[PDB]
Order: C-alpha cells, then structure tokens, then sequence
C-alpha cells in the first residue's frame, strides 16, 4: 500500500498561492497529483493543479477565483501503477 | 411568494430533444449567490440530479448525461431551461427544477416545483381488467373498501392495470368512458 | 464524483418506535447534507441542511448528525405523518442523492386471499412474495390495514405457510 502524503502547507505571500508538502525518500520516484476545490458561494468538483510532479510544491494561482469561496486542497502520491490516500488539507480564506 | 414550476411536453418520442421550462418568481436569479437546478426521478427509483445553473450563467451538470444537456437562463422571463437530446425510454420520468437555499456554505435544495412527467415512447391515444396514455381511473359502481386498483405495467408499449374487489372505466386521452 | 449509500431501500417500523437512517459519502463531505421526506406523488420536503440544521416547522422528533462520511436521521416518535422515504444529499461537490429509505410498517403475518379468474393476490404481509409470458404489479402497503397485494393454474410461496398455495 502506498504511502500517503503528510504536512499539507497552503502557502501566499501576495496572491500567488502554492502548495507544499512533506514526502519521504523512496528508491523510486514519487510522482504526486495535487487537486482544488472551492466552496461556500459555489460548490465545485476536485479540478486538478498539477498533475503527477516530482517535486513538493505546486502553485494554484489560476485557481482562484472570488474571494468570498475558500479553497480546500488534497493531495496523493503515485509510484508505479499503485496511488496513494488523499491527504486532506484544512481551509484557506485570505490571504 | 416563492414559487417554481416546470413545463414538459407531457408525451415525447425518442431520438427527439426535450424541452423543459422551469418558471419561478418570488426571487431573482441576478441576485449574487442564486442559482437552480434539475433531478429527475422515475417510477419506484431515486432522485437523479442532472444539471444546475447560476446566476453568473457558470453552469453545471451530472458527468453521465453532460453530453447530452443544455441549461440555460432568461432573468427577463424568470425561466431556466433544460435541453435534452437523443430522448431514450430509460429517460421517462418526472421532472424538478428547484432553488439553492440562498445561504452561504449551503447547497441543499429549499423550494421545488410540483414537477411535470415526461413519458417517452412512439405510440397512440389507444382507449375487472384494463391503453395509452396513463392515466385511467377504475371506480365502482359510480363510488371505497376492499377495491385494489393496481399499478398499470406496459406490455408492448400498451398500459393495462387490474382492479379486484370484495366498474366505471375512464380514459380522459382519448375519452373513453366504459360505464361496465 | 461522490457517492451516498443508503442502506437499505426500506426499513419495516412501528409508530412509536425511534428510527434511525443510515447515510454513507464515498468520502469526507465536510456536513455539507440535506435529508428530504417524500410522501407518494409530491416533490420532496427538505428536513435538514448542514447535516444538523433543521428546517422551519419541521417537527422536534426529527434531527440529523453525524460527520466525515457518516451521517444519521433520527425521528424519536413515529407518526403516521412521518411514514415516507427518506432521501440524503451531499452538496459540497455539485450534488448527489442516496439512493432512499422507504418506511414501511411492521404488522401481523396475514395470509394472501386468492382469487382466479378464465390472478389476484390481495392483502398480505410481510411483503415479500414470489409466484408460479405472465406480468405483476404489486400495490403499496395499504394504509387502513399495512398489508400488501399483488397482480398477476395459479401459486405463491409466502412466510404465511410452507405448503405453497395453488388455486
């Protein structure tokens, strides 16, 4: 089973919002896929980010929309043809 | 008062596109954070959402029949409309078109119309045991207990239900009136 | 997409007696649920919002809670008013329904009366049935006495009996 993703950080100074994350080492490269959802105003689906990076961040700049809508991230890792648990991130609002 | 309702076009053949209205009033779908949308449900199944619209006209729909839907809105009717083409027989059904609870973080659908019904099939206004179209209604002796008016179930795109007792037979489409 | 399990489509219940719904998400739906009543042939009353908030002049005896993906309804005094299927909805992703649970009432086993004609299974219970080219209908519980009928050599095979009746 493969391993999960920890310590989701939602990060932007300016609004410019990236996401970073901790993954351990592996013999094989971790490719993660990082999703978005907005909600409160809407209600939108998981729309993807960045799909299947090598390294621990990922800017969603073109992902916001209406400040009035928090954003809720998620985040899984991919190694081979097996994938990984969401990791679930907590709100973001403002900047 | 706020109010919904939706229009149909009662009996539709297949391959052919549906046109479903749904008016409203007692609200304004200009008002920032409105929206409404559409579930249809069949005979003795679930509630099926397909598709919902905004007030920004940022629309959306249900993945499995996104192909085959269209919904749209007109603030200078108080309409919204849904479009459906390449009309199937699993698609009979009714049809509800209902408002988003106009709180923020809430989606939960408050007000709904009293839906239309949407029979699609390629047949004929065909006039105890008992046609086309439903309804039909199977009274006794002009008028209660022990009386089971059953279900109509189609056979070859034909209605026909049973009423026991221990018959007035009436069929409004094509006027039929079997006094038995 | 998310999904919602109801389990099952249909609960047999007394008045009286406190009901518990069940509803599972596929996934966390942060208590963005709706629970709606539908009687026969109306469009559905929303009950709760936000997994636990109730609507205007909806009854104390009904609440809602639960959490993550798992959610409950709970109605403490079944009344007659309240005999209906029961539908939860999670709209943090667009929107999705269970699939339903529909109160029917328990009562005494009553056998089928059997009547045939040149094939009536009237008033019985519990509802289950099989028979023995040929189609069936099958009435809702009836609401006088909560028993049950069906339409379709005639025979059944009910909980009432072993020795199937043939008519």
């Amino acid at each position: 089973s493969v391993p999960t993703p920890t310590n989701v950080t939602i990060e932007s100074y300016n609004m410019n919002p990236i996401v970073y994350w901790e993954y351990q080492i592996m013999p094989q490269v971790p490719v993660f896929t990082v999703e978005v959802k907005n909600y409160g105003v809407k209600n939108s689906e998981w729309i993807d980010a960045c799909i299947n990076i090598s390294h621990h961040y990922c800017n969603i700049s073109d992902h916001v929309g209406d400040p009035s809508n928090s954003l809720w991230v998620r985040v899984k890792a991919r190694v081979g043809q097996k994938e990984s648990a969401y990791a679930k991130s907590e709100e973001f609002a403002v900047s | 008062a706020v109010k919904l309702q939706e229009s149909g076009p009662g009996i539709l053949k297949p391959s052919q596109t549906l046109s479903l209205t749904c008016s409203f009033s007692g609200f304004s779908l200009t008002t920032y954070g409105m929206g409404v949308g559409w579930i249809r449900q069949s005979s003795g199944k679930g509630l099926e959402w397909l598709a919902h619209i905004w007030w920004d006209d940022d629309k959306y729909y249900n993945p499995s029949l996104k192909s085959r839907l269209t919904i749209s809105k007109d603030t200078s009717r108080n309409q919204v409309f849904l479009k459906i083409t390449s009309v199937a027989t699993a698609d009979t059904a009714t049809y509800y078109c209902a408002r988003r609870a106009p709180f923020y973080g809430n989606h939960a659908m408050d007000y709904w119309g009293q839906g239309t019904t949407v029979t699609v099939s390629s047949a004929k206004t065909t006039p105890c045991l008992v046609y086309f179209p439903e309804p039909v209604t199977v009274t006794w002796n002009s008028g209660s207990s022990g009386v089971h008016t059953f279900p109509a179930v189609l056979q070859s795109d034909l209605y026909t239900l049973s009423s026991s007792v221990t018959c007035n037979v009436a069929h409004p489409a094509s006027s039929t009136k079997v006094d038995k | 997409s998310v999904e919602m399990t109801q389990s099952p489509s249909s609960f047999s219940v007394s008045l009286g007696d406190r009901v518990t719904i069940t509803c599972k998400a596929s996934e966390d739906i942060y208590n963005r649920l709706a629970w709606y009543q539908q009687k026969p042939g109306n469009a559905p009353r929303l009950l709760i919002s936000g997994a636990t908030s109730l609507e205007t002049e909806v009854p104390s005896r009904f609440s809602g809670s639960g959490s993550g993906k798992d959610y409950t309804l709970s109605i403490t005094s079944l009344q007659t008013e309240d005999v209906a299927t029961y539908y939860c909805q999670q709209y943090w992703s667009t929107w999705t329904f269970g699939g339903g649970t529909k109160l029917e009432i328990k009562r005494a086993d009553a056998a089928p009366t059997v009547s045939i004609f040149p094939c009536f299974l009237n008033n019985f219970y519990p509802k289950d049935i099989n028979v023995k080219g040929v189609l069936n209908s099958w009435t809702d519980q009836d609401s006088k006495d909560s028993t049950y009928s069906m339409s379709s050599t005639c025979e059944a095979t009910h909980k009432t009996s072993t020795s199937p009746i043939v008519k």
